């Protein structure tokens, strides 16, 4: 889920 | 249409102490003699629960911007470590480099950055506290993510 969270915040 | 267009971005003095200042050389083009400052912002995300935990390290206007290739290198502090969670502290996070016209930010480039122990017996033993003093910054530059949007560029 951390990784999922840091790919939005690159989005 | 899009008056700013960034070529480049390249990850300076990498890796490093967690508390040395990052360092990015920026290149960019510019099609006109552009009306607006350019707002350019390096923002560490301090946990990836949640976006109050974002610290904008430096936040710079560029202008008048005359039309041409520019190039500049952007350094901003590093983090206040006393505002993240100690859960984020050690392994993966991602800093932020965005540039914003008229208020509307046009683009955000993104670099995955691993914070490690440099001991060996720390790296296996990890602090109950991080200890930021003996953390090293290895930014994943071989791998940036280049997000552009569309925006307003009329005056």
């Amino acid at each position: 889920e951390k990784a999922a969270r840091l790919a939005r915040r690159i989005a | 249409m899009a008056k700013v267009q960034v070529n480049n971005v390249v990850v300076l003095d990498n890796p490093s102490p967690f508390y040395n200042p990052f360092q990015f050389e920026i290149t960019f083009e510019c099609i006109e003699d552009l009306s607006e400052d350019l707002e350019w912002k390096i923002i560490y995300v301090g946990s990836a629960e949640s976006e109050e935990y974002d610290q904008v390290l430096d936040s710079v206007l560029v202008g008048p911007v005359p039309a041409g290739r520019h190039m500049f290198v952007f350094q901003a502090d590093a983090p206040n470590p006393g505002l993240i969670p100690d859960a984020d502290a050690v392994g993966v996070t991602v800093v932020l480099i965005t540039c914003t016209y008229r208020g509307q930010e046009f683009i955000r480039v993104g670099y995955y950055v691993n914070n490690e122990y440099t001991e060996t017996e720390l790296r296996e033993n990890p602090p109950v506290k991080p200890d930021f003093s003996k953390l090293q910054r290895n930014i994943l530059a071989s791998n940036p993510r280049v997000t552009r949007f569309h925006i307003n560029w009329e005056d």
